[PDB]
């Protein structure tokens, strides 16, 4: 199982940065 | 403008360009040939500089030299003469890293038909014969053999096909030497003591195995880039030069050689079942990859963005799993002993930038590496464990403290002192330090609540109703009201001169005063700092005796035994403000009041911070003395070409201050080592009497903390070696403890 | 000597911010900046206590002093701080690595400062907070909420 | 805060 938790965190942070 | 244009041209070649590398090399060669008659020395210096400071492009910069030699024999000869002068100066200077890069440059220059193979073979014979020298440190021999072996991956084929007889003689001599080397230092340098799944073998052993496998493979690596191969047609006819007979500089007492290191291996080809087959742990391609990545990191350690860009765009003859290699090299630098090449935060920021640049693949590799590192925590060194905890806590802070904690459920059932649950506890505590308790609770699964740290609240012994019967409660209340009323120091003495001594040191007095002061200043760091600075006089008058300082430290611990960061900061301020000397804190660290918290990371971060403070103070006083002496010399010379008297007096005073500071540093280190020896000796005697296993987590932590202190401060302990061996680390000492000292001595001998 | 490409230190370079209330000419301010040890840390949350700021900035070296950015009248945090290290090298390391790192899920931005003088810790904004907090219009929970102009 | 940090 590829732990991709930080890929999801980076995606969320990029979404927040785009929203800002 | 001319010099800077030449420098920009030379440095530019091999980077982002619309043309191939060969075309750029030919263009640069031509340009330099045009500017040869008017900037011969400038070009020579620039080339020797890029050769000495840019190993990660070594082969490229040799192809240029291979072309210029084909154009100007004289130029080539002068260049090699300058390179041998630079090598001799780097050796007399003790700049052996630069010297080995220069040796690599010469070795790969043999492949461009600049240097005749027999001359380089003779030079290597001299290098190996260095191993036959008598009464020289083994580090010298190690480095001289390392240079040859490390250069072999670049010119081995040429040397063998030209002088196989002398090459075989050299190899026989090298084997005869390596069979009789001393490996005492390996245990102190291994990141993992376990022999599976990746043994942490010494660098010379690894390199020898790699060279033996390359020789068995008819000297063929499929990784190194060799642009000069395409220029063969122009290079075959070029004339070759003969290096002058080289004699290594004789050994001198002041000479300092690099300490041996241990290869950090953590991955395997099975870890990437989809990407390109990772080179084997004993393949020379792997060594070249790690060396190039290390050089790239060391050449751009200031610009984290540029460092990440260079790492991600690392070229190779054949495709390789570059993400895994970058992660491994970064962890190797981070987890390298005695200390990393650069500040530990650089690696964290570089990894963050790398993840940002390549979010699609690298973050998964980082998570896999993290899981691997956690699975192999049962033997990792506690210094590397501390570095891992700090990096991982910072990473979680930078990623909304998100991690799959359930995957580590195996740690919930283990002994809480086991490396795994202990690592989890420390990570959670560090995460709390960058956040608040409630958030840390909210993020971990409920089943992990038993590991979560404690709320950082002050413990006022005289705050509860049940405290009315405690001695000094009335004095505590009077001090509290006086503090709330902005009382002056004399008033506080008046309210304090009435504390009944239990029997010039009243423990109850210090306890009450410090409990009250800390409690009233327990809403912000700045508050505490102001309360400590304002009442400085009271502190210095109540804690005149070292026992008084120890009592102050104990009371401070009792008040804030739940806020380690506050403890740390307070101790720091107390040692900088001169409320307590460093010796008192060192004695306090080993005090019984910390036995339950002896293994906790904050006590050792405090001890290391105090040691660093003492070292910096000593260095500052020494620098001031040196500056004063220089000013005296300059003034005397200018006058020769009252004041002098008073200046000389000053100088004398400063010298006495430096002597006292060095004495205090020596006493600090001596006390620390004595306390380590005492605790380890008593523990070993008790364990032997009980007939129990000597290998316990507490013992491992203590022994590896001693190793950490030796590794961190070898630079200073080199001066005390004599007294350390004569008084503390004697033959009568237990072999387990004396082993650490023997390893430390062999580290540079 | 040494290649200028390696000497490039884009993170330790002076910013375009010059103090407006400084008592002196720009030249001496630059002189101080080239040898100062104080960093102005901006883009902080109001709730950010100074213990976590100390825990983050103590990773680059021994900190000497921390001054939180109090409000002019409310005497509450406004989202900026001053960190004074003990050595120049520590400040340079903090700028090279701590600059642009997250804290409370907020991208902090450290800059050089000409030193600390009494009265600097209060936000120049006539509302009490920070001028950027008075001009911004986007909502931000960590910065109280809507800008002072919005209310 | 008078400069006490002499060490
Ligand atoms: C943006 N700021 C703000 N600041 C400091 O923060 C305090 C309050 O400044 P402020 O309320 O942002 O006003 P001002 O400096 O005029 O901001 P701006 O020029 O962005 O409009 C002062 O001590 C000021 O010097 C800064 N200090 C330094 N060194 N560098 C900076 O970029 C900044």
């Amino acid at each position: 199982k590829i732990n991709n938790i930080w890929g999801a965190v980076l995606q969320e942070q990029n979404q927040d940065a785009v929203a800002t | 403008e001319t010099e800077d244009h030449l420098e920009s041209l030379i440095c530019k070649v091999g980077e982002k360009s619309a043309c191939s590398l060969e075309s750029n090399l030919e263009g640069l060669a031509g340009v330099l040939e045009a500017d040869l008659p008017n900037y011969k020395s400038k070009i020579l210096r620039l080339l020797c500089t890029v050769a000495r400071l840019l190993p990660e492009k070594l082969t490229i910069y040799t192809t240029l030299v291979g072309l210029l030699n084909a154009r100007n024999y004289n130029f080539g000869g002068e260049f090699v003469e300058a390179m041998i002068r630079q090598l001799k100066e780097s050796l007399k200077a003790n700049n052996y890293n630069e010297a080995v890069y220069l040796v690599r440059f010469l070795s790969d220059l043999v492949n461009c038909h600049v240097i005749a193979a027999p001359s380089m073979v003779a030079m290597f014979e001299n290098f190996v014969s260095v191993t036959q020298e008598e009464d020289v440190p083994q580090v010298r021999r190690d480095w001289y053999v390392y240079a040859f072996l490390s250069s072999l991956p670049w010119v081995g084929k040429e040397l063998y096909e030209k002088k196989d007889a002398e090459m075989d003689r050299i190899f026989a001599n090298t084997e005869s030497y390596l069979k009789r080397r001393q490996k005492t230092h390996v245990p102190m340098l291994q990141v993992w003591t376990a022999d599976k799944p990746h043994p942490q073998e010494e660098y010379l052993d690894c390199l020898w195995a790699q060279i033996q496998k390359l020789k068995k493979d008819r000297w063929q690596e499929r990784h190194i880039l060799r642009p000069y191969l395409a220029f063969d047609s122009i290079l075959c006819e070029a004339l070759q030069h003969n290096l002058p007979p080289f004699t290594p500089p004789p050994h001198t007492e002041d000479s300092v050689y690099p300490m041996p290191r241990v290869i950090f291996r953590m991955f395997d080809y099975t870890d990437d079942p989809e990407g390109p087959v990772m080179p084997g742990s004993h393949s020379v391609e792997r060594f070249v990859i790690e060396e190039n990545l290390h050089c790239i990191i060391k050449s751009h350690w200031k610009e984290r963005k540029t460092c990440a860009a260079q790492l991600v765009s690392y070229p190779g003859k054949n495709k390789i799993p570059l993400n895994y290699h970058i992660v491994e090299v970064i962890f190797a630098e981070l987890f390298q002993l005695p200390a990393p090449p650069h500040i530990d935060v650089m690696y964290t920021t570089l990894l963050i930038e790398l993840c940002k640049l390549q979010p699609g693949s690298l973050p998964q590799v980082l998570a896999q590496a993290t899981e691997m590192l956690y699975m192999r925590l049962d033997t990792m060194n506690t210094t590397c464990v501390d570095r891992f905890i700090n990096w991982f806590s910072h990473h979680l802070s930078n990623f909304q403290f998100r991690w799959s904690w359930e995957d580590w459920s195996d740690c919930l059932s283990q002994d809480p002192e086991s490396p795994k649950p202990k690592f989890v506890r420390e990570v959670l505590e560090k995460c709390m330090r960058l956040s608040y308790h409630q958030r840390i609770l909210d993020i971990v699964p409920p089943t992990f609540s038993a590991l979560c740290p404690a709320n950082p609240t002050c413990i006022y012994k005289y705050g509860d109703e049940s405290s009315n019967s405690l001695p000094g409660h009335s004095v505590a209340l009077c001090l509290a009201v006086a503090f709330k009323s902005k009382a002056t120091n004399d008033e506080i003495f008046s309210i304090l001169k009435d504390v009944p001594n239990p029997n010039s040191f009243n423990p109850l007095k210090i306890e009450v005063f410090v409990q009250t002061l800390l409690h009233l200043a327990a809403k912000s760091f700045s508050h505490s700092f102001s309360a400590l600075a304002k009442f400085h006089e009271v502190f210095k008058t109540l804690a005149e005796s070292d026992e008084g300082k120890l009592h102050v430290l104990r009371v401070m611990f009792e008040v804030w035994r739940n806020h380690p960061q506050m403890i740390a900061v307070l101790v720091d301020k107390m040692i900088r403000t001169q409320i307590v000397d460093c010796a008192a804190v060192a004695n306090w660290i080993f005090s019984s009041e910390l036995s339950r918290d002896f293994t906790r990371l904050f006590v050792w971060e405090i001890l290391h911070s105090t040691i660093r403070k003492m070292n910096k103070h000593v260095l500052k006083i020494q620098k001031e003395l040196e500056e004063a002496k220089e000013k005296l010399a300059r003034q005397h010379k200018r006058r020769s070409d009252r004041k002098d008297g008073v200046l000389e007096e000053q100088i004398e005073r400063l010298q006495e201050k430096v002597e006292s500071a060095q004495s205090e540093q020596k006493n600090l280190f001596l006390v620390i080592f004595q306390r380590f020896i005492m605790i380890l000796t008593e523990h070993l005697v008790r364990c032997e009497t009980d007939g129990t296993s000597v290998l316990t987590p507490w013992y491992k932590n203590c022994i590896e903390r001693l190793q950490q202190i030796f590794l961190q401060h070898h630079q200073i302990i080199q001066q005390y070696m004599v007294t350390l061996e004569n008084l503390l680390f004697t033959a009568e000492l237990d072999p387990h403890i004396l082993a650490v000292f023997q390893q430390f001595c062999a580290l540079q001998a | 000597g040494l290649l200028k490409a390696l000497r490039s230190d884009s993170y330790v370079e002076l910013s375009q911010y010059r103090d407006q209330h400084f008592r002196g000419d720009n030249e001496e301010q630059e002189k101080l900046l080239k040898k100062s040890c104080t960093l102005y840390v901006g883009n902080l949350s109001f709730y950010t206590t100074e213990e976590q700021i100390y825990e983050l900035f103590s990773k680059s070296g021994d900190i000497k002093k921390i001054i939180m950015g109090l409000d002019k009248m409310k005497k509450t945090a406004c989202g900026f701080c001053f960190v004074e290290y003990y050595s120049r090298a520590d400040a340079e390391n903090a700028m090279r690595y701590i600059n642009g790192t997250r804290l409370d899920d907020r991208i902090i931005r450290t800059d050089w400062d000409a030193g600390f003088k009494e009265g600097r810790q209060y936000g120049r904004g006539r509302s009490g907070g920070q001028v950027r907090d008075e001009y911004r219009q986007d909502y931000d929970a960590g910065r109280g909420g809507y800008g002072k102009l919005a209310q």
